[PDB]
């Protein structure tokens, strides 16, 4: 039953895929995987050509007659035109944001939490550090109260996260619909009663005139532009940590400003970078390397996978902290590219500064792993700032 | 395998 070449959820590859990849890139670029019922592309240029083409490869699976469950039809699972309206008022309400105003607060916040950190003898960097930025940053940044992080909280994200990967098992769908539910309950909550700045009361202000209905399928984009904005850079900013830390000589070239960073932040993502799938319908039969791929058949591009690519990327199994130029995916392309990537850039460059000024930072215990082939992170990563 | 939130 087991893969011949790739088994994202075993426990030896969630430790490490990075490996896997890289045989299955050399050996079946274009690969037929009959557990996850996809093609899987590990190549930049192919990845890259999946995302710039929807319509062949479309994010919409009624397309090829499968049906949207509820809570998801969203800006995410449209393609144009008709996510255009909605796309455009998010891109609207974001870009209506003062991002210098963002970047002073996280910087004064990530000052202080680390300040208090350090009066611990060591601590969670996941749980007590960048959770609690990253919920503090999307909320701020939305403009609404943040919910309370109890066990409950916690039990949704893993449900939600899990759900993800529901193609390699199928119980998690359901559990992943109710967090998705509970979530859009916050969401309704919050619009019924918007503050004053962020990107929500910036949607409801620009929603005349915009083309969007104020329904369940703006409910559903609004949830998954709050939840992709607490947990992705949560996701992005522990495994850069650990990089960093576990590659000889990288900390301190930070530390010693022997390298800026700008292309160390950039570097950071195509090394690794949390998003490792993103899956589409194929509408019309394709060849891609060499591979007859048919309408009706869906298409992950590895996108994880494609920024380790020699075909692309010099050396791509280094850390080179100065890398130029690094052409990377880790922020998707196309119609569907992230909203937040200006956010989460500055929620990196924000959290490394703030270390770089505990020169004396070290690990503390061994990472944990989250059990999660499509969104890929840490749930602990023990930590002293000396 | 699907990045949906
Ligand atoms: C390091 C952090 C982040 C990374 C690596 C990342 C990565 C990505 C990627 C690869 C996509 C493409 C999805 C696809 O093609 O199906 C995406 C989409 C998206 N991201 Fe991000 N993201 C990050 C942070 C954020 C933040 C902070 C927000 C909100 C403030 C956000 C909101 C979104 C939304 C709403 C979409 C969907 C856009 C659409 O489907 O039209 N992301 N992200
Ligand atoms: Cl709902």
């Amino acid at each position: 039953h087991t893969d011949p070449l790739f088994s994202p959820l075993d426990p030896a590859v969630l430790a490490d895929p990075y490996p896997v990849y890289r045989r299955l890139r050399e050996t079946h670029p274009v690969y037929w995987h009959a557990g996850l019922d996809s093609w899987l592309m590990t190549r930049h240029a192919d990845c890259t050509a999946i995302l710039r083409d929807p319509g062949r490869f479309s994010t919409d699976f009624r397309k090829i007659d499968i049906p949207t469950p509820p809570t998801l039809l969203s800006l995410q699972t449209l393609d144009p035109p008709d996510q255009t309206p909605l796309r455009h008022l998010a891109l609207d309400a974001v870009r209506a944001q003062d991002l210098d105003a963002l970047r002073k607060e996280l910087t004064l916040f990530a000052d202080q939490l680390l300040d208090e950190l350090a009066d611990r003898e060591s601590f969670d960097f996941i749980h007590d550090y960048a959770d609690v930025f990253t919920l503090r940053a999307i909320t701020r940044f939305i403009g609404v109260e943040p919910p309370e992080t109890d066990e409950a909280f916690a039990r949704f994200n893993d449900d939600l996260d899990h759900s993800m990967d529901a193609q390699l098992d199928p119980d998690a769908e359901e559990p992943g619909l109710r967090a998705r539910a509970h979530f859009n309950d916050l969401v309704r909550s919050w619009l019924g009663d918007p503050g004053p700045h962020g990107v929500l009361p910036d949607v409801v202000r620009l929603l005349p005139g915009s083309g969007v209905e104020a329904d369940d399928v703006l409910v559903n984009s609004v949830r998954a532009f709050f939840h992709a904005g607490f947990e992705v850079p949560s996701r992005f900013l522990g495994n850069a940590l650990a990089a960093l830390l576990a590659t000889p000589g990288a900390w301190e070239q930070l530390v010693r400003g022997d390298v800026g960073l700008d292309t160390a932040v950039e570097e950071l993502i195509r090394y690794v970078g949390p998003v490792q799938a993103l899956a589409r319908a194929c509408l019309q039969d394709t060849e891609l390397g060499g591979m007859a791929v048919k309408e009706g058949q869906v298409v992950t591009a590895l996108i994880g996978a494609a920024n380790r690519d020699p075909d692309q990327f010099p050396d791509p199994e280094t850390l080179r902290l100065d890398r130029k130029p690094n052409n990377h995916l880790g922020f998707g392309r196309g119609a569907h590219s992230c909203l937040g990537l200006n956010v989460a850039r500055i929620e990196a460059h924000v959290t490394l500064g703030a270390l770089l000024r505990h020169p004396g930072v070290r690990s503390a215990g061994e990472p944990v792993v989250r059990p999660n082939g499509t969104l890929r992170g840490l749930s602990r990563l023990p930590l002293t700032l000396g | 395998l699907r990045y949906l939130h």
